[PDB]
């Protein structure tokens, strides 16, 4: 019976405007919008940049996500950044894997 | 007069995009009689010693072998033997090195731990340990960074892989970096990288600062606006 | 000794498995051992459709006797299951009751062997009716199946060998990659060598599903 | 043809609880008139010797004679030598075992780092790690005790003492111990016993618990409005 | 005349890391160079006793005889006998003492209690009591260490072991480290080193800080009136 209005994965939100029938008598049925949000509490400010500050503030204006300052890594998407590496004095760029679990070659 | 064949470290395989074999002999008199040929499993020898570097502070002889071989050829399991004909050695010896057969591939889960609260209370130094757990093959490569600036190789010291007690196939590695507690108290981010085969693109990184390593306080300012937001 | 997945399929509550002792055996060990109604996730989650209905209940028979030998002398060697304090949690509480009965005298999964027999957990999620003949093994039966040395062995061929067998009957290197259980048979053969002559006859005649399994792989 | 003395290290002394002295003969075959006697500077080599090893095809036997002596007396550097008189080599051979006084004594600063929250979140297994730093002698011995009972050396792997580049006179060693997440969330307390010579009491303990590292202050501030 | 034999207590063996076998004499007329000695099961000669007490003003001389022995002989049950040989003594006297045996070993439980909040408000001192309970036999050596350095015995005082009410064999003890609140408000280790025979490694520690405990202090501060309907 749930109608999942929004499932934005950056600003994790699961607004479900599920209708609930009231008791045995209809015509007073209640409508409820369950904004289930999972604040990460640990993700960095610029989530793709690990060296950025920590998120001490989480704005969830529901108007924007109904229709970006990304917070939570999406399952399918891979967030990564280049890293410097030194082995014998050579500084070689290479891509990283900030979410290795979902970033296997597929 | 000891010569040892060094198996190809994955650091050279990946970052330099080449395979180099070094069967170096040290603590021997200089006669320049070394004839080093990296004979393969087949009769053909891929390459001989190149760029011999005798110059050292101790003035002892030092001949280093080289073998530029294909990475796929390495993965095929072909073995290579280094032979030394120096008169110091009583007889020539061949050092066969082979790529291990049937090694399982498992992701190197990288966990970065912050210095203990008590250690910071010491107000003298703080040690950050990057733990690499559950990886196969045993070979692994770890480096350290701070806000995009790699640290000196001496500042961070890593441990040789040892078997994982619960998973005999897997291994674990241990790398520790030390910094002044003021640097840690500043909140400077420290990032640890692990270069290993099992990873998707062979490199993964994790970072930690004062505010995320078992922090005492969670300062949240959660704000929601336009709760209704019908659409 | 080759420990099966009894390490995890045992889903003791936190209280018994943890350092905290139990207050009263009549109410907490009482309600905590039954508290392992969570020992009903075989058909609840895993065996719900993976295998036939009978085997899910057969796995519970294995847990029950395992449960019984945790209470008195199993062979796990772990501070939470054997050489553990949970066995002392029992002895400590009964001894506190004026030595009313030894854990191996009564309450040995004999005086109150029935429990729920885990069937509530079986029924809680799987919701499959238990046949009357199937309802006597999850509860007590006189055979103890010999101190887990040859029951956990009983369970090895019930799945861990027969399903690889039927895979073989269903690349050849992968088929030949099922011989490492043949070397692992040697150390456990030494273990049993410490009634019947060897382990093979036990599978042949004590056991029912075992004769399907090939006696020896030998590549 | 040489005899290799085996000075039982601090790890062996602590584990076995007693000083069991052994010197092992290498590359020599058994001969008549074999002599063994722990001789100090004083010369009172009156120790009992028992369980003499027999000849080894590779000419490597122990000829071990075990003795019991105080820890402190050995720490004084008595320089025990098992005198061996053999027919092929008339000259007796001496193999001193003693503690070099030159090595300093810096107490380990053992730190117990709980499992990373990234391990617990994945919810498979937690790897407690004990960090032992600041000890000059390379003779650490780490034991893990859970619920006050020693754990088998199989469950944990103690890294060998390696040099610490940042402290020339001190070495460090770690000893990770991995437990099932269902066991760490149970609240069990794991104590990292570190046994070392330089310690004032020769033993130190650190306790790690489910709640050793916890956020002491949750500061959430929900701000719910109706308009932009 | 009469002699006293003093077996080494757990504190003596532990505190000095050596076994001291002192044999003092009481009610003995003063005379120069009084000879005393111990004897083992084999009767081997003892180390030349030294540090003999002087002649007391009360005309009673105390001849103390100390011999250093290996802990293995005394912890193996081997018995020692003290013999006194002197011209003043009418004849030698033999007193045999050995490690008591037959007592069931029980692990001490070192619980460390932080000072009461009431004591802190007085601002004068704080008592960090270390509770060593449930141990047998009645011989424990409780010590305090701060930042890995032993604290002076003047600060901490340890009550003698006493029987525990719940069980006969068990005993308990205490140890109170009086420290100024200023030294305690700032986090400090204050480890309670407890040495006892039954322990796996003969020692146990319990650290206490202002941080230890301190349950998570949630501070939910939610503004909800922004909604108007
Ligand atoms: C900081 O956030 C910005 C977006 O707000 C991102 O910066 C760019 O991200 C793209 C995405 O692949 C990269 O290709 C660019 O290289 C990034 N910019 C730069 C200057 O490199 C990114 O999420 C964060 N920036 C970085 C450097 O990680
Ligand atoms: C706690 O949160 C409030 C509001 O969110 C903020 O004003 C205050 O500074 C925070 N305190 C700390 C110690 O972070
Ligand atoms: C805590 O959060 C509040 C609200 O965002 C902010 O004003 C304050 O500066 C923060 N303090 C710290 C120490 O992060
Ligand atoms: C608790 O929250 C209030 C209001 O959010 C704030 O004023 C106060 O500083 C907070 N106290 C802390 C974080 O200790």
């Amino acid at each position: 019976e749930r109608i999942v209005l929004v499932d934005n994965k950056c600003k994790c939100a699961r607004i479900t405007s599920r209708i609930i029938r009231s008791s045995e008598d209809p015509n007073e049925d209640i409508v409820e919008r369950n904004i289930r949000i999972i604040v990460p509490l640990n993700n960095r400010e610029n989530i793709s940049d690990p060296t950025s500050p920590l998120r001490t503030r989480f704005v969830y204006h529901l108007s924007d996500l109904c229709k970006e300052t990304c917070y939570t890594y999406d399952r399918n998407k891979c967030y990564t950044a280049v890293v410097p590496l030194v082995y014998g004095g050579e500084t070689k760029m290479v891509e990283t894997a900030l979410t290795p679990d979902a970033c296997y070659p597929d | 007069i000891r010569v040892f064949a060094i198996p190809p470290s994955f650091a050279s395989i990946f970052l330099t995009k080449s395979t180099k074999l070094t069967c170096l002999v040290t603590d021997l008199t200089t006669y320049d009689s070394v004839t080093i040929s990296w004979t393969r499993q087949n009769g053909e020898a891929v390459k001989t010693h190149t760029n011999i570097s005798e110059s050292h502070p101790n003035a002892t002889f030092s001949a280093v072998g080289e073998a530029s071989i294909c990475e796929d050829d390495w993965n095929s399991g072909e073995r290579f033997t280094c032979t030394v004909t120096h008169t110091d050695l009583p007889s020539p010896l061949k050092q066969t090195i082979s790529r291990p057969k049937g090694v399982a591939l498992h992701r190197p889960d990288v966990y970065l731990l912050p210095p203990a609260r008590e250690q910071l209370n010491l107000r003298e130094s703080a040690t950050i340990t990057c733990l690499v757990t559950g990886f196969s093959p045993a070979d692994v490569f770890v480096q350290w960074m701070q806000r995009g600036q790699p640290l000196s190789p001496e500042k961070y010291v890593t441990s040789a892989p040892m078997p994982e007690p619960q998973a005999p196939g897997r291994y674990f590695a241990h790398s520790i970096l030390t910094v002044s507690e003021e640097e840690w108290n500043t909140g400077e981010t420290y990032t640890c990288v692990v270069a290993h085969e099992a990873l998707p693109n062979r490199v993964t990184e994790r970072t930690v600062d004062k505010s995320t390593g078992k922090p005492t306080l969670y300062n949240v300012s959660l704000v929601m606006s336009d709760t209704a937001g019908t659409c | 000794v080759l420990i099966p997945p009894r390490r995890r399929q045992l889903c003791f509550s936190r209280i018994v498995r943890g350092p905290a002792n139990l207050r009263s055996l009549n109410e907490f060990k009482e309600e905590i051992l039954k508290g392992a109604q969570s020992e009903g996730k075989f058909l609840g989650n895993y065996y719900k459709e993976h295998k036939d209905k009978e085997k899910a209940l057969e796995a519970m028979k294995n847990s029950f006797y395992d449960y019984e030998d945790i209470i008195k002398g199993t062979d796990m060697l772990t501070n939470i299951e054997f050489k553990d304090i949970k066995i002392k949690l029992d002895r400590l509480l009964e001894k506190e009751t004026n030595n009313t009965k030894k854990a191996e005298d009564w309450w040995k999964t004999n005086k109150k062997s029935i429990w729920n027999a885990m069937l509530c957990g079986y029924k809680k999620s799987g919701n499959k009716i238990i046949d009357p003949s199937w309802c006597t093994i999850p509860t007590t039966e006189t055979p103890p199946q010999f101190l887990r040395w040859i029951k956990e062995w009983g369970t090895n061929v019930c799945i861990q060998k027969q399903e690889h067998k039927e895979y073989v009957k269903s690349c050849t290197s992968e088929i030949k990659k099922y011989q490492e259980w043949s070397r692992k048979r040697s150390i456990r053969w030494e273990t049993i060598s410490k009634k019947e002559p060897d382990a093979n006859t036990y599978l042949r005649e004590h056991c029912s599903k075992c004769p399907c399994g090939f006696n020896d792989m030998e590549e």
